[PDB]
């Protein structure tokens, strides 16, 4: 039990520590700039879109290479909730909220990212397989 | 991880007026060995429910017979005529053909999950020590 | 003759940078 | 909740449509036998 | 028990020997390009298709001599699960994600290859028959 | 009628599938199959 | 293995409309000589059902 | 007279290499 | 009217030895 408890605060540590990251910003919008985000950006393994207070959180789409947008899935960080991270990197995106369309493009799209070696979301946590078998 | 096989199934076909075949995706085993029941909707590319496809609505099938029984008894009585119900009954009994649903391999689904999945038996979390 | 329609697609006309400063979660 | 709606107008009609259409075409092509 | 956990011990060693293997390399593509992986090769035995780490892996198809695509097994390796491998080689393959198409082509087809005379993917591990019956 | 009875008691006649020898078929298994009872691994001596 | 024997059944027929028979693969036999109960569907060379 | 579509047949016109460089797991 | 087609015959203009080399299981 004494190691288990001292991995789990290695492993917060590990997780709040964020070393290491390259930042994205050559983010373009075309559209209804009414539910634009104030900034986008990626660490090359998420996409992040920060609204501001006033504004209401619209729902994001992932567009491919023909046209066609499909769902993704989102997580919502920041301090305040004003910060939607979608799990990909993507060189289109599709913001939509009511009647009203959004287009994001990614002008610096890296097609070969950097590889997921732990099973995590940062390089310095590892997923083990515990349960043997 | 990327690469789990999802394995589902599909019954019972489609009705007249359906575009679209409830899926229901059961198991998915991950590269590593994971494996979790998922019952789950299997959904479009949008997560509208059902997997739809090109569809087959049978319309020679379930038509050509009344169509050709009525043209041999129509040209029966123009030949008889110029000498100086069975289309009804072939209705009836073929027009009830359900359609059928076809999906190329290789196109985009979704699976919507549809309850909580609990990975705490499988995996663990250790830290890497640096340098 | 009628299908269903499709959202609303975006003009590609009013194309702008998304980022007019640099966010602070980027710690900068 | 509320959209669009497809009343299947084709699926619906067409084939009482066309067999009606099939049969008066039928019929004329026999009255103009002679 | 202890000569069992033995005959584990040699077994896992010699899989992860990988020794003495030859590796072909003309492969070419044709197709959808944006789907592509950055590397394909065989070893005479599995196919692998390497994907970067931003690329969505697609569906990969088995094509005859007639033209017809059918199925093929697969499993996933690689750190990353970056990696295809298909437990077939074949002169022409085919690769779709949605409406998307691709065409690999081996150029350097074998017909012949190597013998699988031990029963597992390596020759330096056998399969016996402990059922005996 | 004559004919609407010979076509309400022959047409309800099932079709008839023809498939091939030597055509390519598929098996997606339906089940884990265990092969553990009648298969073990050993390692091959170096030369 | 490779050559190994694979024994299915059909049953029950078409109906109209129908343009394809559900086929059960019911027991498979190794050149070696084991033999597993893989109750199975038999699909066509990219998976369509029957 | 009409059929279920095929998918999509990639062009045979930009035929290239797929590997520019050397994969890691060959060693090399 | 319609029958059932025949599987493909094999062309009988190509004809040319199956053995190129003796196979080894006859120990030669």
């Amino acid at each position: 039990q004494t190691r288990e408890a001292n991995a789990r605060a290695a492993v917060e540590a590990a997780f709040e520590q964020r070393v290491g990251a390259y930042y994205n910003l050559k983010y373009m919008m075309s559209g209804d700039k009414d539910i634009a985000p104030v900034n986008a950006w990626d660490d090359g393994r998420f996409t992040y879109f920060k609204f501001s207070a006033n504004a209401d959180l619209p729902s994001i789409y992932f567009v491919d290479a023909e046209g066609n947008e499909s769902l993704v899935p989102r997580t919502t960080v920041g301090s305040s909730n004003n910060i939607i991270a979608v799990h990909k990197v993507n060189p289109k995106w599709m913001i939509r909220l009511g009647n009203r369309a959004l287009a994001i493009f990614n002008e610096a799209y890296d097609p070969n990212g950097v590889p997921n070696d732990t099973g995590t979301a940062s390089p310095a946590v590892r997923r083990v397989n515990k349960g043997g078998n | 991880d990327r690469g789990s096989k999802v394995v589902g199934f599909y019954q019972g076909g489609l009705r007249q007026g359906q575009a679209r075949i409830f899926v229901q995706w059961s198991r998915i085993e991950t590269p590593s060995g994971v494996v979790i029941n998922l019952d789950s909707p299997g959904t479009g590319p949008l997560g509208e429910a059902g997997l739809g496809g090109w569809i087959d609505r049978h319309f020679w099938e379930r038509f050509g017979g009344a169509i050709m029984i009525s043209l041999i008894g129509d040209l029966g009585d123009w030949a008889s005529r110029q000498g100086s119900s069975a289309a009804a009954e072939a209705l009836r009994n073929s027009i009830n053909i359900p359609p059928t649903l076809y999906k190329n391999q290789g196109e985009r689904v979704n699976i919507l999950v549809a309850r909580d999945l609990d990975f705490s038996d499988v995996y663990s979390l250790e830290s890497i020590p640096t340098k | 003759c009628a299908s269903a329609p499709k959202p609303k697609q975006p003009s590609d006309f009013n194309r702008e940078p998304v980022n007019k400063t640099v966010p602070v979660e980027i710690q900068r």
